[PDB]
């Protein structure tokens, strides 16, 4: 005989994934996030299924449609926020996410990686169309704002712009192209999650210490899934917290208020996980520059593995490393402070130099720091 | 870099010229072509009926 | 009668304060000021912000106990 | 590929277990987890806190310099 | 430069607080009987105020007051009807360009969404409604606008629209402005989120079963992870 | 050299493998040219990193570290892997020199 | 590569811009209903025209 | 060999009633095993 | 003499039928007494305010 | 007297920055001059020596008077009452514990937590009611 | 060095599901409809998805949206068309493949 | 179902929305049935093991 887990097909492979997978056991709790990002995609799934039963995506009936969710379908208002909340949420444990591979070196594991990039990439793409569909004034004019920027590209910008409003600027037809693809993006990024768990099984998973722990790995099942289990009902605690206390603690109110198109927003800001990126564009003078900075704000992380010059692949042994990573986080959470503020004479200067550092530490402080470590390891 | 930094890599790149040129050609081709440019399709003598 | 509002008695006692008294003080001064030149551009808007400023946060913590 | 059986060579390494039954699941966790948390904020505050000192003082910073933007300048009126 | 509203203590700002209801019905008379004529509320009904402030009885007879515009008949002319719970709120102006027409240029916005859609919510409401004073020294007033200092700009369309006896209640309550706007504010609360109760309470069920699975969670955990937590390695080569 | 050797003994106890009982080549990136480096290292050297690292391993798990007398002295830390690796780069250079010409 | 050419545009094209919003592409704007010394706006191309 | 190595003392990390060496631990076995299945329903019923 | 926590193993945790019965049957149970306890402690947080309190005085 | 009139002049509970650059600018001052004494009575064996214990009496003293002017002027921010002298005190006991932890001993850093906290809320003290450490010859 | 194809992991499923997988050499005409069920999925997917770009769900514009395709969308009319008879295309395909199971027992797998 | 008394608006929107996301579990297990059909092989038109000329 045979156990059906590990001789059905279906069955061993997902026994190999999540039950007898051989994981670190020193990994730690940064190390939840992810899982927590596919129960936040799951989420998303279920609740945006459930609000689409509900919503349409002309524009005469958008915003309509979601007032109908939230005041008469029952339990509308759970599900609309739910949503709302678990974007934030999503891009909560993304950056967690990012961080933890950034500081133990997790982007060595380079296949795993670069599929993350292009998923984080798809999930910004997302979060951005699923903003204009409420077609509130301030996701009308965020799309407006945003799309706009692709005119800069030389030669293309226009036509491509133009093909993406569907028109001559931002209206219905955007409107529904963007529920379509909101709609659809998604099951491209489980896809590529699953893409990105292959590849991961691969080479197994780094540990804080940044060693090897082939000797010291632990089975999944009795172990990871209550860890993982345990941390879900955390961050479930978190977003139900927002759900159910500060509903639209994350949200500008603007969004409140029908979609004109003949009056702006006294503040044309986009969603806090977009800010930093925003704080970026606005720094750089020209409007090219600035939408290939904000291109290359996330683009970087594709070099990370290239610019590692330690000869230790975690930041946990590497303690001048440790400080400049810190500092990088603090020039994010800055960036994002700045995107949020008006454009002034105090705000610009402090962008434009939380820009510089950012790519300075990213590109050229770093690799030097890791290279002094290593004379002064006498590595 | 520094490993393909000798005789026998320069030599390499001599050998793969021509078909990267020519790879570049059927590039250039179909852009234009796919995209009907008529910038570059204007000189071609009976594509320019096109227009 | 006139049903006094409680508004009228809790901004009366706010007026009676240290930060509401100079912000008015300074808000008399720039009335003086702007009054007395013929074509200037400023106003008492700023001067009457802190002043309100200052009466509205003790409103706030006053007026409602009246409000049933 | 990666499974239990080959996953690395080890020798001489014994290892001795209980049982979840017969051990408590919080054992000390205050009279040693505190210490131990406590152990832990000193190895890494010195290295992350300040990056947030800083921003604190530039948020600080920049707020109140916005805001004394805003207010007006006597000079423009002196004439 | 903008005076932001100060924090009052309303009765819904506590972490598991509802919104009086008393309250509620005295903001809507309020509504009705003030604001509706140059405001509107489109995307709330009289069904919505059946087991909220108003009776199921009590809505009817009060949809059954405002004629509403009724489905064309036989002869496909339109016709006005009594009114029905289910009809929503009347709209004071039939097009956007006769609002603006009829209040100088400005068009009245809706308020079923009002207190969420500006910043301050209700504080910002409650300010403005009671925040009317005399242009100050060295500003000028545009003819048809009334200087509101916690309005953007300063410059308001709208008049002073609460003064004292501006609505009798039914509960008698003393029609003060402040009282008039603190009731008016609560019902728009009600209005922009009329699941603000129902959160709460949800919100405290939340709040003690994840005080109870959360402890009994990291219980399991811990269980299930004190054989390797006790677990004691020993070198012992040859 | 006295300067230096202090900066390099400061550097040495504010990165924490000594507290883990760790010696500094046990920390090193598993690049291949350092899993050839293992590979070729003695069977007694092989399993006392093997032990050293499991025991790191099992202090990072439960968040602790080995008491202060039994951390690894910057005197005494022995770089054990460093004459393997550095044949086996030496090794890798030569082949590649021989590639480009 | 005809047919996938032909295939490939008419979708993309779908996506461009559709016959009603073309039609709207160009507007007539009928004055002396605007009063001197006002300005009138109005949505030409989705975006305000002064 | 074998012989010269005695598993480590579990003392500080034993529950009570298995504390003792000289006692029957088949004695106490349904008590702990009733605590710790009591927690997991208790988790059970929640969720 | 078996404790109670050994009693309840004994009867109901040993085998997971009864197991499941348990902790099937006290779903019901608890959600009865918690959401009874908890709409409880939220009237009496908000009494005087809520509607259900207040029905009384219009109704009729 | 320049730094004594530079921490003055920044208005208390404001531009923390500012004064925290002042307190350091203090404390290097007096670290300085202390190492100037020790070097003089206590010879150091080499050049090199000398620079090391002017440089840990220099940052230690800097570490303190940093810690205790941003600690300072950050509880005055907070609290937003300036001239309370408890916000000296807490700046005081963050020098001493900074000073504790330079020196790696606790009871170094709990007794001059006690001792300076309150040294600094007596110098608080003085500067709102006029104590005169020196005063002027009157009669 | 090794082969890409087998080596690499999203490579290697996509090797042995449709490269190198044994294959009957007998496996007639009737067999390829596994495969056109999988052309009529992919087609249908894009066409819907090129459909919903300009479609709205709401009983007051579903039809008039759908007259829009056809009408104003360029190429609109195609796409629609298209989704139509390729959901025809997909159930004839079902039906033979389906038959084509009954017919030579492979409902034995 | 209907989401009301009778088909109507609500059944409309849901309809578009599992019209839109069934296409997509039928993607996901059309891979399932290749995976098992992979397992067994193609059957041949004779139906006899085919393992000798593959
Ligand atoms: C006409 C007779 C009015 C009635 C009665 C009330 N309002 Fe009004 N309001 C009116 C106009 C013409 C305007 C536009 C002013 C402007 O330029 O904004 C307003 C505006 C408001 C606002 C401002 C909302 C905003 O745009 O930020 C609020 C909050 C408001 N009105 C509330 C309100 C209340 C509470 C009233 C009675 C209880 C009321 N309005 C009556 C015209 C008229
Ligand atoms: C929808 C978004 C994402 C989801 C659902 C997701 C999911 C996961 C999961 C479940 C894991 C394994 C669990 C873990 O290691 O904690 C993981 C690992 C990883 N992810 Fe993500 N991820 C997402 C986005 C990203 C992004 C944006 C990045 C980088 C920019 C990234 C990089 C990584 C890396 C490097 C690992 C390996 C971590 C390790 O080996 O320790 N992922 N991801
Ligand atoms: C990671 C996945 C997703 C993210 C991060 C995301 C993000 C968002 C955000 C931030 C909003 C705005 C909410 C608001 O403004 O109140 C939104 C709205 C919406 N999204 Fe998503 N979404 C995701 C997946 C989905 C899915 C799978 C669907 C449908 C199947 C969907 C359908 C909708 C709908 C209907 C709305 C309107 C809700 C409203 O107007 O309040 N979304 N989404
Ligand atoms: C995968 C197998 C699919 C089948 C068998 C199928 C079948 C159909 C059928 C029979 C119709 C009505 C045809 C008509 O207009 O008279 C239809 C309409 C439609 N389908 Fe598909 N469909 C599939 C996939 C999809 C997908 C993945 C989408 C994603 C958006 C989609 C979007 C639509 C839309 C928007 C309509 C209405 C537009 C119209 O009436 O032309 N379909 N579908
Ligand atoms: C979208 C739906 C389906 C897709 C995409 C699909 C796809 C395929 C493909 C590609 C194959 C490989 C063999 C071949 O190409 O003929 C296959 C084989 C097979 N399918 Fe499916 N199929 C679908 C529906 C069904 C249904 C409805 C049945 C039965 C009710 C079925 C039963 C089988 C069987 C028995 C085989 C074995 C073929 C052999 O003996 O070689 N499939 N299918």
């Amino acid at each position: 005989m045979t156990n059906i887990r590990k001789s059905h097909p279906l069955m061993k492979i997902i026994n190999n994934a999540f039950i007898d997978l051989p994981a670190p056991s020193n990994i730690s709790s940064w190390w939840n996030f992810g899982s927590l990002l596919g129960i936040c995609l799951i989420l998303q799934i279920l609740t945006g299924l459930f609000l689409a039963m509900h919503y349409t995506s002309d524009t005469t009936t958008a915003f309509s449609s979601v007032t109908h969710i939230c005041r008469d379908v029952n339990y509308g208002w759970v599900i609309r926020y739910l949503h709302a909340n678990g974007a934030s949420m999503f891009f909560i444990c993304l950056f967690i996410h990012v961080g933890r591979g950034l500081y133990y070196g997790s982007y060595m594991f380079l296949e795993t990686w670069n599929i993350g990039v292009v998923l984080l990439f798809t999930v910004m793409a997302t979060a951005f169309m699923g903003y204009v569909l409420p077609w509130g004034q301030m996701s009308f004019w965020g799309a407006t704002v945003i799309t706009n920027l692709l005119s800069a590209i030389p030669y293309i910008g226009t036509d491509l712009v133009e093909w993406i409003w569907g028109g001559f600027s931002v209206d219905k037809a955007t409107l529904t192209r963007f529920f379509a693809f909101h709609f659809i993006l998604p099951f491209i990024i489980t896809a590529l999650a699953a893409v990105h768990l292959l590849f991961l099984h691969e080479t197994g998973s780094n540990n804080p210490t940044g060693i090897s722990s082939d000797m010291d790995k632990i089975p999944f099942h009795p172990y990871y899934t209550i860890k993982d289990i345990l941390g879900a009902l955390f961050m479930m605690l978190i977003l139900l917290i927002l759900v159910l206390f500060s509903p639209d603690l994350l949200g500008d109110p603007d969004n409140y208020t029908p979609a004109n198109p003949l009056n702006t927003p006294p503040h044309i800001k986009p969603e806090w996980y977009f800010l930093f990126a925003y704080a970026i564009l606005r720094s750089i003078p020209n409007k090219l520059g600035g939408v290939l900075a904000l291109v290359a704000s996330i683009l970087i992380l594709i070099l990370m593995p290239m610019l590692h010059t330690s000869k230790q692949r975690s930041m946990m042994f590497r303690p001048l490393s440790q400080c400049l990573f810190w500092m990088l986080v603090a020039d994010l959470i800055t960036l994002t402070w700045i995107g949020g503020q008006p454009v002034e004479h105090p705000f610009i200067i402090i962008g434009q130099l939380a820009s510089i550092l950012y790519f300075l530490i990213i590109l050229v402080l770093m690799p030097i720091t890791s290279i002094i470590e290593n004379n002064l390891l006498k590595w | 870099l520094s490993r393909f930094l000798g005789p026998r890599y320069r030599e390499l790149a001599r050998n793969w010229i021509p078909t990267a040129s020519m790879w570049g050609a059927v590039g250039a081709v179909g852009l234009v072509w796919a995209t009907d440019w008529r910038l570059i399709l204007d000189w071609v003598p009976y594509i320019n009926g096109k227009f | 009668e006139e049903l006094v509002d409680p508004l009228t008695t809790v901004r009366e006692q706010c007026e009676q304060i240290e930060k509401c008294i100079k912000a008015r003080e300074r808000l008399e001064l720039c009335d003086q000021r702007v009054s007395s030149r013929s074509q200037t551009e400023e106003d008492c808007t700023e001067e009457l912000f802190d002043f309100l400023h200052a009466r509205d946060h003790c409103v706030a913590h006053k007026l409602f106990n009246s409000l049933k | 590929g990666r499974e239990f059986g080959h996953l690395t060579r080890m020798r001489h390494v014994i290892t001795y277990s209980l049982s979840p039954f017969e051990q408590r699941a919080f054992p000390h966790y205050f009279t040693k987890g505190i210490p131990n948390v406590l152990r832990r904020t000193r190895a890494c505050i010195l290295r992350v806190a300040p990056p947030f000192v800083v921003f604190y003082l530039v948020y600080t910073w920049g707020t109140q310099e916005f805001e004394k933007s805003k207010r007006k300048n006597p000079a423009a009126y002196e004439n | 430069l903008e005076l932001h509203a100060p924090s009052y203590p309303w009765s819904h700002r506590g972490l598991l607080s509802s919104l009086d209801h008393t309250s509620i019905r005295r903001g809507f008379q309020v509504y009705k009987q003030v604001c509706s004529s140059c405001h509107s509320m489109d995307y709330v009904a009289y069904r919505h105020l059946v087991g909220v402030c108003y009776t199921e009885e009590e809505a009817k007879a009060l949809a059954e007051e405002v004629e509403v515009q009724d489905g064309p008949n036989e002869d496909g002319e339109m016709f006005m009807r009594p009114g029905k719970l289910s009809d929503y709120f009347p709209k004071p102006y039939p097009n956007p360009e006769a609002a603006r027409a009829a209040n100088n240029g400005a068009l009245p916005p809706d308020l079923s969404y009002i207190v969420r859609a500006r910043h301050g919510g209700e504080d910002y409401v409650f300010s403005l409604l009671t925040g009317y004073c005399e242009p100050p020294t060295g500003v000028s007033l545009r003819e048809g606008l009334y200087f509101n200092p916690y309005f953007p700009g300063q410059a308001i369309a709208m008049a002073p629209p609460i003064y004292n006896e501006v609505l009798e209640f039914d509960d008698g309550t003393p029609a003060t402005m402040s009282q008039v706007a603190k009731d008016v504010c609560t019902f728009l609360r009600w209005a922009s989120e009329p699941e603000h109760d129902h959160r709460k309470r949800m919100g405290l069920k939340m709040l003690m079963m994840m005080g109870l699975l959360l402890p009994l969670v990291y219980a399991m955990k811990r269980h299930k992870w004190s054989v390797l937590k006790s677990r004691k390695l020993a070198y012992r080569p040859p | 050299s006295k300067w230096l050797e202090g900066i390099r003994k400061w550097y040495y106890n504010a990165a924490g493998f000594n507290k883990l009982g760790l010696m500094r080549d046990d920390t090193i990136y598993e690049d291949d040219d350092v899993k050839e480096a293992i590979r070729r290292l003695p069977e007694n050297l092989y399993n006392d990193r093997v032990f050293r690292i499991k025991r790191a391993l099992d202090l990072t798990m439960r968040q602790q570290i080995l008491p202060k007398e039994q951390w690894t002295k910057y005197e005494e830390d022995k770089f054990y892997l460093e004459p393997y690796l550095k044949e086996v780069i030496r090794e890798r250079k030569e082949r590649e020199e021989w590639a480009k010409k | 590569a005809y047919a996938a050419k032909n295939a490939v545009s008419q979708f993309v094209s779908s996506m461009s811009a559709s016959a009603d919003v073309l039609a709207m592409s160009k507007i007539e704007i009928k004055l002396s209903d605007i009063p001197e010394g006002k300005n009138m706006a109005f949505k030409w191309r989705g975006k305000p025209l002064f | 060999s074998h012989t010269d190595i005695r598993v480590p003392d579990f003392s500080d990390y034993r529950r009570a009633e298995v504390l003792d060496s000289t006692k029957s631990s088949k004695e106490s076995s349904d008590a702990r095993k009733g605590f710790s299945y009591l927690i997991t329903a208790t988790t059970t019923v929640g969720v | 003499a078996p404790t109670l926590t050994a009693r309840l193993y004994s009867l109901l945790f040993r085998r997971t039928s009864t197991f499941a019965l348990t902790i099937a049957v006290g779903a019901l149970f608890f959600e009865r007494a918690f959401d009874q306890g908890a709409d409880a402690i939220y009237e009496h947080i908000n009494q005087g305010k809520l509607w259900k309190h207040i029905k009384h005085k219009y109704e009729n | 007297k320049t730094l004594l009139h530079k921490y003055s002049d920044i208005p208390e509970g404001t531009e923390c920055h500012r004064k925290a650059y002042a307190s350091t600018s203090i404390g290097g001052a007096t670290g300085l001059i202390v190492s100037a004494y020790s070097i003089a009575l206590k010879p150091p064996a080499s050049f090199l020596e000398g620079v090391a214990r002017t440089g840990r009496y220099t940052f230690t003293s800097a570490a303190i008077g940093a810690i205790f002017g941003l600690t300072s002027c950050i509880s005055a921010q907070v609290r937003e009452k300036p001239d309370d002298p408890l916000n000296y005190f807490i700046g005081g006991c963050a020098g001493g514990l900074t000073l504790g932890a330079r020196t790696r001993s606790y009871g170094i850093g709990a007794a001059a937590c006690a001792y300076m906290g309150l040294t600094a809320a007596l110098v608080k003290m003085g500067q709102l009611e006029g104590w005169q450490v020196f005063a002027e010859p009157k009669v």
